[PDB]
């Protein structure tokens, strides 16, 4: 049985607690590849399915997403309820390792749902999100303004009579810009920002946070954000399925063929593509260097609040293989855009001859350092219970103690051919024990690449399915129907019949998912990219309260996040 | 009638073949040899479905859809497994003498053939032997021709002959060496011949003035617009790049000018790219030429024609409603002035009078075709009218398709109808100064001056 | 080390764009417009002309490299293997606008990282020296009054 | 009173003090700059070289003009990347298109990002307008420099035969 | 008022579809920060369409289930050819969904008009005086058809239609330039023999050059061998 196929998930334990709850007419099961159950619940009675998830026998305790989309112009609504707009929210149980989908419609004039951030603490900047992009108002939320805009913006942009393109710059606007942002700091009101003592401004990335003193210890904190929104989601719906993959690659922009993973992969789902185990392993393979990379830089960042070579060696490898050192744009639809050179094993095999040494002298750098784990160890600490309700993922989320990796709980790319461990956290996300988790990760990744080195498969790069995009480039050389087939997706588009697809992975900072909506086109209805850097840095307000500006910054280095892969 | 495709029942017309009755209902069918508007004739076997006897029917039968009418209570099957292979073995088969032509073919991007490949789901090409080739012909400057592109539907003959009444381009040849277009070199002596770049599904008909300055269909900015050439008002696509006019494509209007237009419509819109047209508002000054921008051209000519005793309008039919009218409340109505002749407006307004002051109806271009019998008084249509020309072919035909419905065939069974209806035609008469180009199918045509007719 | 020592570039890498010959010594291009509406960026543009003997090439062909991300769509789109990536990073200039590209930048004299590939060696279409018949796997054609059965 | 000149232009050309404002990935490139595998060897108010490098925001936008006024007399800007030359692979809503909408741009290089190499090219070219150049001694005719475009036509058009991809 | 009916021939420029505009060109519209970057390399404005409905980008709706009866072209998923008119019809070959666009100004009169007793003469011939039969051709009698360079060569050359008895009579033969004043402008045209035509007539084409279409029914004089 394919894994891409359209289920309805009816006979998920979930699904018949809500028909023995709510009654069987409460809600309307969709069948999608999402790999997921979707519930159109009505809106009267969110409340009351986020509380009865919430106390299951093994309940559904983090949010993994929440946002709306714009039902409008979607014409394949087949076995939907009516909705000008919807709101999904993607819950996980880790418990169960599994996950729900509930959809609530909405009218287009009666545009409001309940809040959600009296059930989950996190959902408060996705309603803020949701709000500033869709125009959705969210009853009961504190202060529902605009997170990605500034404030003196007009119309929402994620709503699909919006003009996508940079309209005509103006020296007005920029200069009006200027003398809005540069007289905060003398007109300063300490009631939209959500707080209510000294009013600072600080000014991974450029990002600014208005911080609220007493002395030197911080009572209140609100981030702002938005300063690196580029519209990548808008940009989904504007390009084909093909060529999207480089804007996929600069989201997270130390992640490369990691954030071109899961766009492929739901790409996939929806052109109903099971791609060979060559492609597996090579996807795997470079997704893992890519990981290494990313580790390397958040160590060296974190040691230096020597390691910028074995970047350099890792950027050559993943030259000599894509062509580009960290925009690679490298996976397609069904397969990778070239075979892997001639002479790949042998960098390789010079890479992890390279390895072993300097990961010893990164645990030596680490562990035999106590000033490092004097000043790392409890410095800005949360639990399991503050890791799942603000939707922490990756390593603070195992440095809690939760064993949950996408890698091994929902596998995905032959993940499962490879012998690997999961390090696991003794419970107190430090600074230290999440760089640990980091090292010990890194780790992981090599004996992976060992393993992927030792036995490579021999086979195509690419599916020999029809919606493989583009076609084996020999045979779009000299055959007809390879060269139609090419001519057309390269151009219009390839097309993917109307679906819904989801597809969650391990990102090098947590947890990164794409949520593709094909109205049957060639070109996206939905993208909706979840981050994990937009929920760690909502975690900053419930983790250094009451704790110095010193101990900000160094949390703030350990974090691991990206502003673009929070501004997405 | 009801018809159960893959198991979900839709309601549909009973007169219809399956394949138009599929496609109305939003399904998707592979077809090459039927049209709309030109019948079905089975020949591409392309469309092929599977239809079971009844509800328990598991075996079933490979038939055609636009060869099987849509009965009540049909059972059929689009997407089973032996229908898509057979499809996708028809177009593997089409593709095995394909010319690789796409990136120098003028109907990439805009290929009937190329959809079907990929719809189909046809990737991959394990047929090596040679591919058949053929010697293109010269049509004239309007049609360019490539013959290595057919896929032998016999739609360009089916149009051009029983459509269109043309008599200058046919079928010839054998098994697999069928050869389309003219038994020589020459242009095609018809004037709906320019639809043949759209009737034909592959690159071999193409339009050469849109080949000459050539860009591919996503790269167009379009418009509906209305035809300017003649007074028939058929709806046309206009398609420009970089500023020039490069395309005529034909705007569907179910009551005007469905699927076709005519070569005038088609080909004469050069003149939009002229390199003498005005661009800036010209004002003389003794010898010399001085050029304006809108304002100042505005402000000139408001206080010349301020100074003047009475500035009167000469309007043109070629303008817009909008555009004479604004020249009427700039003169005032009483300077306002119709710039054409005496007796061309009083021709014009008796015209006017008869239409909407007749009490009788005056039909549609499609609703043309439904008549029984038609008399054209002075009018040399296929030279001013020709999309008339067109429909009143249609009308013509109208008998053969009387006769054939008497017999219990199906109206989209084109070529019983014509079996049937051998060379017996609805009455037509012509009356013109000399020989019209209805001549062929006219019941009688009166040779006369404008007094005698 | 720079500019003293020169950095190895590996032989795919992703940089500066040119547009390349066949064997003959022909430009490749056929002005397909593939590439262009292929770019994510829209930073190609080009017209078709048409030599006398029917062969396509690109009237004017422009890249705005200031626009560019050289994510090398364009080259995986294209047919003929005409536009390529070269392993070239020095493109810095003084004004934007000699950041665009025409067709006598881009058009190098030789063929480039596919040195044997030749588009109109397969196409069915005919131009000078290749008449019909003449391509890769084409059968001379046969006329219709030929006397075999 | 020649030769001052040119010893001005000479100790403006070699000494240079860069202030690298990057926002995105070109300032993570410019970061893996400063290490000693690339040999590439502040405030505003006493830098003379801004480096624009990285996506150019809306809502950034200000933040970059006003740092670019807080500089002082002579002042000269790389645009760095497609981002910061004309907006690049992003024509949104929430896009700048382009550094030198509001700010003059001295020396633009293409990429997405460009690697260091590059950076330093463009350092050498901006000595050579800056040196080519005469500002006034005491209390501004830039000099039309050749494009590097029609400069290198020749070696560039002169070009055969280049590695193939399938090897290493 | 008598037209009134032009206001419902398409809708006002407030139209929309789900709040968007129409659009004029497909959604892969390629070189949008290259076209014009030979003039300059900082893209324009994009053109604002304040008198219609459209606008000039792909930044609009051309759904083929879009509640509009003004469709610039037909594109659909899957139908790139002009088969793509298929998804826009109620039924296919039929009328287009939502409407075929236009509106007709006057519906048909409740009662008729009078017989026209004016019945004409039989036509006479009389010597030195020529009636203008009017040939009209769909390449050429068109004004600014005639202006299209691709109509030139496939416009037939003018040749002025004569019966063989009136050629006869005139001693021409068909080739031979004849030469005829009309308001006071001697022309020349090579002699085309019509049989069908009537004698007494002399055939012109009405449109091409210099010859206008007010001379269809015009008596002719001094029609000579040139
Ligand atoms: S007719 Fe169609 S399939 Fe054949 S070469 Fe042209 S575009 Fe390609
Ligand atoms: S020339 Fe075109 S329309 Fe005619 S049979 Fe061949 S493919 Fe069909
Ligand atoms: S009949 Fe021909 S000239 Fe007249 S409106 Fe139609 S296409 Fe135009
Ligand atoms: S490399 Fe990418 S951005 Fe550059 S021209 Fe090619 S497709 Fe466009
Ligand atoms: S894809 Fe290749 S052949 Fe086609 S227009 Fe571009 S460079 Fe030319
Ligand atoms: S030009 Fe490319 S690499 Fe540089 S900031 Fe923009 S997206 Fe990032
Ligand atoms: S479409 Fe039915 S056989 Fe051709």
């Amino acid at each position: 049985e394919p894994a891409w196929q359209t289920r309805d998930h009816l006979d998920d334990p979930v699904i018949g607690e809500l028909r023995n709850r709510f009654g069987p007419d409460a809600f309307t099961v969709q069948a999608t590849r999402t790999g997921v159950p979707v519930v159109w619940i009505k809106r009267e009675q969110l409340l009351e399915v986020g509380d009865f998830l919430k106390k299951l026998p093994k309940p559904y305790v983090m949010l993994f997403d929440l946002h709306g989309m714009d039902e409008r112009l979607r014409t394949h609504r087949e076995g939907l309820p009516a909705a000008d707009f919807s709101v999904f929210y993607h819950l996980i149980s880790i418990d169960r390792n599994r996950d729900i989908m509930l959809k609530v419609a909405l009218a287009e004039n009666d545009l409001h749902v309940p809040t959600f951030t009296k059930l989950f603490p996190n959902a408060n900047w996705y309603e803020r999100e949701t709000w500033d992009l869709f125009g959705i108002t969210f009853d009961g939320h504190p202060n529902l303004r605009r997170i990605m805009m500034p404030q003196t913006w007009k119309g929402h942009p994620l709503r699909k009579d919006y003009p996508a393109r940079a309209t005509e710059f103006s020296p007005f606007e920029l200069t009006k810009a200027k003398q809005d942002l540069e007289m905060e700091a003398l007109t300063f009101k300490p009631e939209e920002w959500g707080m209510k003592f000294m009013f600072l401004n600080l000014g991974h990335g450029a990002f600014r946070i208005v911080l609220q003193l007493d002395g030197e210890e911080i009572v209140d904190c609100v981030p702002d954000i938005g300063y690196h929104h580029r519209g990548a989601e808008k940009m989904g719906e504007r390009q084909s399925w093909h060529s999207y993959i480089p804007y996929t690659d600069r989201i997270e922009y130390l992640g490369g063929c990691v954030n071109e993973m899961p766009y492929v992969l739901a790409v996939e789902k929806l052109a109903g593509i099971t791609v060979p185990d060559r492609v597996n392993v090579i996807r795997v393979m470079l997704s893992e260097l890519f990981r290494i990379n990313s580790h390397l830089l958040y160590i060296s960042t974190f040691i230096q609040d020597f390691a910028f070579t074995d970047r350099q060696k890792i950027y050559d490898l993943v030259e000599a293989i894509t062509g580009f050192r960290m925009h690679p744009a490298w996976f397609r639809i069904g397969g990778v855009a070239h075979d892997l050179p001639r002479g790949w094993d042998r960098l390789l095999r010079e890479f992890l001859d390279w390895m072993p040494k300097r990961l010893a002298s990164y645990e030596k750098a680490a562990l035999q350092n106590t000033i490092l784990k004097g000043r790392s160890q409890g410095v800005a600490a949360y639990g399991a219970k503050e890791a799942l309700e603000w939707g922490t993922t990756g390593a603070g989320l195992r440095a809690t103690g939760i064993d949950f990796d996408v890698r091994k709980a929902r596998p995905y790319s032959g993940y499962e051919n490879f012998d690997f461990e999961i390090p696991v956290g003794g419970g107190v996300s430090d600074c230290y024990t999440r760089v640990m988790l980091k090292v010990e990760e890194l780790r992981q990744s090599l004996r992976i690449l060992e393993q992927c080195l030792n036995n490579m498969p021999e086979g195509p790069f690419k599916a020999d399915h029809p919606l493989t995009t583009p076609p084996p480039k020999e045979r779009t050389l000299q055959h007809i129907e390879t060269l139609i087939t090419h001519f057309l997706q390269v151009s219009w588009g390839p097309v993917m019949p109307a679906n819904e697809s989801f597809q969650m992975i391990e990102a090098t900072k947590g947890i990164n998912s794409y949520y593709l909506t094909s109205d049957g086109s060639t070109m996206s209805y939905r993208t909706r990219i979840r981050t994990p850097s937009y929920a760690h840095l909502q975690q900053i307000p419930a983790a250094i309260r009451g704790s110095l500006v010193s101990d900000l910054i160094v949390y703030l280095g350990s974090i691991d996040f990206v502003m673009s892969d929070v501004d997405r | 009638a009801t018809i159960h495709v893959d198991g979900k029942e839709y309601e549909v017309n009973g007169a219809d073949n399956l394949l138009e009755a599929c496609l109305s209902l939003g399904l998707d069918i592979p077809y090459f040899c039927w049209h709309p508007a030109l019948g079905s004739v089975g020949a591409c076997r392309q469309c092929a479905v599977k239809q079971y006897q009844n509800a328990e029917d598991t075996r079933g039968r490979l038939v055609m859809s636009c060869m099987t009418p849509a009965s009540d209570g049909t059972f059929i099957s689009i997407d089973d497994e032996e229908a898509k292979q057979f499809r996708e073995s028809v177009v593997e088969w089409l593709m095995t003498n394909h010319p690789h032509d796409c990136p120098v073919c003028e109907e990439g991007g805009n290929c009937h053939l190329q959809d079907m490949t990929v719809m189909t789901g046809h990737s991959f090409r394990r047929y090596r032997f040679t591919k058949r080739t053929h010697r293109n012909q010269d049509l004239g400057p309007f049609i360019s021709h490539e013959m290595n592109r057919c896929i032998a539907c016999y739609r360009c003959v089916r149009y051009y002959k029983d459509y269109a009444g043309g008599t200058d381009l046919g079928v010839y040849g054998a098994h697999d060496n069928v050869y389309f277009g003219r038994p020589e070199d020459g242009t095609l002596e018809s004037e709906f011949s320019g639809n043949l770049v759209e009737i034909c599904p592959t690159g071999v008909f193409t339009d050469k003035t849109h080949s000459e300055r050539y860009n591919r269909k996503w790269d167009m900015q379009f418009a509906p617009s209305i035809c300017q050439q003649c007074s028939i008002g058929c709806n046309i696509s206009p398609g420009e790049r970089y500023g020039e006019l490069r395309r005529i494509e034909n705007r569907y209007n179910g009551t005007v000018n469905h699927y076709f237009l005519c070569d005038r419509g088609r080909f004469g819109y050069g003149y939009v790219n002229l390199k003498d047209r005005p661009r800036q508002p010209v004002q003389r000054r003794g010898d010399d030429f001085i050029t304006l921008n809108a304002e100042q051209a505005m402000q000139g000519a408001a206080d010349i024609l301020r100074q003047s005793k009475k500035v009167i309008g000469i309007g043109s039919p070629r303008a817009s409603v909008e555009s004479n009218f604004a020249l009427r409340e700039l003169v005032g109505e009483e300077n306002f002035y119709t710039g054409i002749a005496h007796g061309e407006q009083e021709r014009l307004q008796l015209a006017l009078k008869v239409l909407r002051e007749g009490g009788i109806y005056t039909p549609a271009l499609r609703e043309i075709e439904s008549y029984d019998a038609v008399l054209v008084l002075g009018e040399d249509v296929t030279q001013t009218g020709a999309r008339v020309a067109l429909a009143v072919r249609q009308a013509v035909k109208g008998k053969a398709r009387e006769m054939a419905a008497a017999q219990k065939v199906a109206d989209w069974q084109i070529a019983a109808i014509l079996n049937i209806g051998q060379r017996a035609k609805h009455p037509l008469f012509v009356t013109n100064v000399d020989d019209t180009r209805l001549d062929d199918i006219a019941a009688w045509t009166y040779r006369a001056p404008v007094e005698d007719q | 080390m720079y500019p003293e020592e020169p950095v190895y570039l590996p032989p795919r890498y992703r940089g500066r764009i040119v547009l390349t010959r066949d064997p003959d010594g022909e430009e490749r291009c056929v002005a397909c417009n593939l590439c262009a509406v292929a770019c994510p960026v829209g930073c190609i543009s080009l017209q078709k002309a048409e030599t006398k003997d029917g062969r396509w090439y690109p009237e004017f062909f422009r890249i705005n490299f200031s626009r560019c991300i050289f994510c090398g769509l364009c080259e995986e789109a294209c047919p003929t293997t005409a536009i390529q990536l070269t392993p070239d990073f020095e493109m810095g200039e003084y004004k934007r606008q000699d950041l665009v590209y025409e067709k006598e930048d881009l058009l190098i004299s030789g063929p480039g990282k596919y040195p044997e590939y030749n588009f109109y060696r397969m196409a069915g279409m005919a131009i000078d020296g290749k008449d019909k018949g003449e391509a890769e796997n084409e059968a001379k054609p046969i006329d219709v009054k030929s006397l075999l059965p | 009173m020649g030769k001052l000149n040119d010893m001005v232009n000479w100790g403006r050309k070699n000494s240079i003090w860069p202030y690298n404002f990057g926002l995105s990935c070109c300032y993570v490139e410019m970061v893996t700059s400063f290490t000693a595998v690339h040999d590439v060897a502040a405030s505003p108010r006493q830098a003379d070289l801004m480096v624009v490098a990285g996506t150019c925001f809306t809502k950034m936008a200000p933040v970059i003009q006003r740092l670019y006024d807080q500089m002082l007399e002579p002042k000269w800007v790389i645009s760095m990347g497609a981002c910061a030359n004309s907006g690049g692979m992003y024509d949104i809503y929430s896009v700048v298109q382009g550094v030198d909408k509001f700010i003059p741009v001295d020396v633009y290089i293409p990429g997405c990002p460009p690697r260091p190499e590059a950076y330093m090219q463009a350092l050498m070219l901006l000595q050579e307008s800056i040196g080519k150049e005469r500002r006034p001694l005491s209390w501004v005719y830039r000099a039309n420099m050749q494009s590097e475009r029609e400069r290198k036509r020749g070696e560039r058009i002169a070009v055969t035969n280049l590695r193939t991809p399938d090897e290493i | 008022p008598e037209l009134a009916g032009i206001k419902d021939a398409a809708p006002d420029a407030t139209f929309r579809i789900r709040g968007q505009k129409l659009a004029r060109e497909p959604h892969r519209y390629s070189g949008r920060t290259a076209m014009r970057a030979n003039i300059s390399v900082h893209e324009p404005r994009q053109p604002q369409d304040i008198d219609t409905m459209f606008t000039f980008s792909m930044e609009g709706n051309n759904q083929p289930t879009a509640h509009r009866s003004q469709v610039p072209f037909a594109w659909a998923p899957g139908w790139n050819s002009p088969q793509a008119w298929n998804k826009f019809q109620d039924e296919v070959g039929g009328k287009l969904r939502f409407g075929d666009p236009g509106v007709r100004l006057f519906e048909t009169s409740e009662n008729g008009l009078d017989y026209f007793t004016s019945v004409p003469a039989r036509f006479q011939p009389q010597d030195g005086k020529w009636r203008i039969a009017p040939y009209y051709h769909l390449f050429g009698s068109d004004e600014l058809s005639q202006r299209a360079p691709v109509f030139q060569s496939r416009m037939p050359q003018p040749y002025i239609k004569l019966n063989p008895a009136d050629a006869a009579k005139l001693g021409v033969n068909a080739g031979t330039r004849v030469s005829f004043s009309y308001d006071g402008n001697t022309v020349t045209l090579p002699v085309e023999i019509a049989e069908g035509l009537t004698a007494g007539q002399v055939g012109l084409p009405m449109g091409m050059s210099g010859i206008a279409p007010v001379l269809a029914g015009a008596h002719l004089e001094d029609l000579k061998e040139a």
